């Protein structure tokens, strides 16, 4: 038999996932970055203005 | 972007009207409507003549 070995042959299958491709869809959501300081500033002002 | 766009000939040519609703600030309809304090003064009314 073929006795060949490598770090691959002895190793483990990769833990691969798929990114958001942004392809083969009709629409792509607007990328809307919002940090926790912004959510607090929005929510606090909304509470103060009520 | 985030605008829902409505075609409306009751907006005159050469004007844009942008309106917000909901959210953390809880926006509502922009114009307050006042009726007369007398109950008999309310609605369209037909009146006997002289």
């Amino acid at each position: 038999a073929n006795r060949t070995v490598s770090p691959s042959t002895q190793g483990v299958r990769p833990a691969m996932r798929q990114m958001y491709n942004g392809r083969n869809v009709a629409t792509r959501p607007i990328p809307l970055i919002v940090d926790t300081s912004e959510i607090r500033a929005i929510m606090a002002a909304a509470a103060d203005a009520r | 972007g985030f605008w829902n766009i409505v075609e409306e000939d009751y907006i005159p040519p050469g004007y844009l009207v942008g309106v917000g609703y909901g959210g953390a600030f809880n926006l509502g309809n922009p114009v307050g409507l006042r009726q007369h304090a007398n109950p008999a003064m309310q609605g369209l009314r037909i009146i006997a003549g002289n």
